[PDB]
């Protein structure tokens, strides 16, 4: 509904409800992740090679030991990481040793 | 010395004691005696009235 | 009265282990602080650490790092130093100081308040 | 953290009024009140002359004035004879339970 | 250095940021807080009051 004749001053970077949705959608984000949360196992050492055929220019396997549903068994499985999210850990010039990029 | 920050885990930093700097002596607490001797007089006085 | 007796002169080779001695008598010295000071002859004065007699503790300055180790017993009343990897920089004298007072309630030991020293032992290295 | 500052000598006539000072930074002298002095003949152990900040300890005759100011420790003698020629020393406590002595001055008498 | 008459030193191996290795950290602890977990007579196996 229009009105009649009315001049009011507004503002623009000075609102409270900007700050209202970014708090809303942080908070909502925040709720969205708590039910389910299934990688803290995998903070361990990912012996990656180059990839198949190579002709790849962004991942490499790393192939990892990882906890099975039996805890006191383990079995080995491999993955396709990108290169971004995989830092190597070493003291020196190891090229076989890996991190995921969250775990430090 | 200080809170020694020990890291566990992905983020959790849980602070222990470091080492002593210098000599160790006794924790302790220091209470007048006058003052307690005479506290302890007026509990007694106060106190006398309900026995005899 | 309070007198601090040494040991005699030592004369040493670089490279070997000095052993100084202190005799602390006239006052029950398993309740006072014993500070260690070094002169060199010609130049000022230079402060290593402070002994506890009662329980042995100790404490060193920086730039000796342990290679100095301090210790006593309480039967013949006389606090050891046993210094090691001498060179000819630590051609100096050595004197044992009386400290403050242990009070098991306050830390006194870096009161700098020494009044009765020893006569010195001249350590001389080749 | 090296040495105290200290002149390298001082001189006067007897019965003249010597001021010897030594500075320090500000967690020597600064923020502890235990700054002592002590002379020493040559060739002799040196002797406490100064208690903690101010103090004189006993059978000392009263001679010996020591102060401070902010990071300056003072000491000031009046009435000077020919038995004050001595070696001065500074010391303070450092922290952390460490003593650091001073340069030193020498005395000289005319 | 000497003795302290409160605190034991009791070394311990942690986790490290990675789950694979184990780096060795220690801390000191007070007395009241540190109990013998003992089916024998040793003198070194110590550990905390909490986990029971
Ligand atoms: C909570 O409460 C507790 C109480 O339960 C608190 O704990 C107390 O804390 C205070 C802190 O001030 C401690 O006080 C210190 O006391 C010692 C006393 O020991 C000596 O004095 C005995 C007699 O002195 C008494 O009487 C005289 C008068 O006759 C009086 O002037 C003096 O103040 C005192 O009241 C001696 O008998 C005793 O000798 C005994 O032991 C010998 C062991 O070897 C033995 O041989 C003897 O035969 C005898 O059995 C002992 O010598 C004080 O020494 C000390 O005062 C020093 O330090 C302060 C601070 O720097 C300084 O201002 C003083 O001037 C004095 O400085 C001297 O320090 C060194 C002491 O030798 C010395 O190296 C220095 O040169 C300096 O000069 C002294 O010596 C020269 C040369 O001899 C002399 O000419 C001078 O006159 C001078 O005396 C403290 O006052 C309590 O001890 C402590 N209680 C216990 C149980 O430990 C606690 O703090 C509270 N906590 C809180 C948070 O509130
Ligand atoms: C009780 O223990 C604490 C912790 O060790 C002592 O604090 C430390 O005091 C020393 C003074 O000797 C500090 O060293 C100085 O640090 C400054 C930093 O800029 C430096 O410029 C000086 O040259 C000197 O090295 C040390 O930093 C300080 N520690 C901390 C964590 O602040 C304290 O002195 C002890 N209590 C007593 C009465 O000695
Ligand atoms: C990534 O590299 C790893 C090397 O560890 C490969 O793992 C094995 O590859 C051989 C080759 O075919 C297979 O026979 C094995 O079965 C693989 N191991 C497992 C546990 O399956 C992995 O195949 C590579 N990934 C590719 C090429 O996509
Ligand atoms: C708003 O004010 C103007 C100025 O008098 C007037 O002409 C106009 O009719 C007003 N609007 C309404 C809806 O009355
Ligand atoms: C995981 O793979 C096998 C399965 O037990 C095992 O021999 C190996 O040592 C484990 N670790 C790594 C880093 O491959
Ligand atoms: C702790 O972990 C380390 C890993 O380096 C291992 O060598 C040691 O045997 C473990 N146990 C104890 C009691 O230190
Ligand atoms: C451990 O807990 C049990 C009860 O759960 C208790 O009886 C026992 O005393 C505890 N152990 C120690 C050493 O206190």
């Amino acid at each position: 509904l229009v009105l009649g004749n009315v001049t009011e001053n507004f503002n623009m970077w000075k609102n409270d409800m900007v700050d209202q949705m970014h708090e809303d959608i942080i908070s909502l984000w925040d709720q969205s992740l708590k039910p389910c949360v299934k990688l803290t196992p995998l903070c361990v050492t990912l012996i990656c090679s180059d990839a198949g055929s190579g002709g790849v220019e962004e991942m490499k396997n790393c192939s990892f030991n990882t906890t099975t549903e039996i805890r006191d068994k383990e079995k080995k499985e491999y993955a396709l990481f990108y290169k971004p999210d995989i830092v190597p850990l070493s003291e020196t010039n190891n090229t076989s040793e890996y991190r995921l990029i969250n775990c430090n | 010395n200080t809170r020694k920050s020990v890291r566990i885990g992905p983020g959790q930093t849980f602070y222990a004691t470091g080492d002593i700097i210098g000599d160790i002596k006794q924790a302790h607490c220091n209470i007048s005696e006058e003052k307690w001797n005479d506290t302890l007089q007026k509990v007694g006085i106060e106190l006398q009235k309900h026995f005899p | 009265q309070v007198q601090l007796v040494q040991s005699g002169a030592e004369v040493k080779k670089p490279g070997a282990s000095v052993k100084v001695s202190c005799k602390a008598s006239g006052y029950t010295f398993t309740g006072y602080y014993m500070h260690w000071v070094r002169q060199a002859p010609g130049q000022g004065l230079e402060w290593m650490g402070w002994i506890n007699p009662n329980s042995g503790g100790t404490n060193y300055a920086q730039k000796f790092q342990g290679r100095v180790t301090m210790t006593r017993d309480t039967s013949i009343s006389t606090a050891y130093m046993e210094l090691s990897r001498l060179r000819s920089d630590d051609t100096a004298v050595y004197y044992c100081a009386r400290g403050g007072w242990i009070s098991l309630y306050y830390d006194s030991s870096g009161y700098p308040n020494f009044d009765y020293w020893g006569q010195g032992t001249l350590v001389t290295v080749s | 953290q090296s040495a105290l500052t200290q002149p390298a000598s001082v001189s006067g006539s007897p019965g003249q009024s010597i001021t010897i000072s030594c500075t320090g930074t500000s967690s020597d002298v600064g923020s502890y009140n235990l700054v002592s002095w002590y002379q020493q003949h040559p060739g002799k152990a040196p002797k406490l002359m100064i208690y903690e900040v101010s103090k004189r300890p006993s059978g000392v005759s009263n001679r010996f004035s020591g102060s401070k100011s902010g990071n300056t420790a003072s000491l000031t003698i009046s009435g000077l004879q020919a038995e004050d020629e001595a070696d001065y020393y500074c010391c303070s406590y450092a922290g952390s339970s460490t003593v650091i002595f001073g340069g030193g001055t020498k005395l000289t008498v005319l």
